[PDB]
């Protein structure tokens, strides 16, 4: 919950500003998560809040 | 292949020489559930011990 209110309140504040960086930052995120020797892969790490973070994007 | 001949260098240094032997080892070692589709014990069981 609070990862999801933090990345919710980034949205909002840059929403009008510059929603494409916060775009790029959360597929750069999934990128360094999905690549080889990632937490994707390998398994580590939590389910929830990788589960929660994929929803968000 | 550490009890068989070659026909010189046996085949127990040929392993150890080898410098993907240590990446085999890292890789046993440090394999656990990478895949993760059920819940698994990350222990190896008595016998791969």
């Amino acid at each position: 919950q609070a990862m999801q209110e933090f990345l919710t309140r980034l949205q909002v504040h840059l929403s009008s500003t510059c929603p494409q960086i916060f775009s790029e930052l959360l597929l750069k995120l999934i990128h360094i998560l999905s690549t080889e020797r990632g937490a994707f892969q390998t398994g580590q790490g939590p389910l929830d809040a990788q589960v929660k973070l994929l929803e968000f994007t | 292949m550490t009890n068989m001949q070659l026909n010189q260098e046996t085949t127990a240094h040929l392993l150890v020489s080898d410098p993907n032997l240590i990446h085999v080892l890292v890789k046993f070692l440090s394999g656990t559930s990478p895949h993760g589709t059920n819940q698994h014990s990350p222990q190896v069981g008595p016998t791969a011990t």
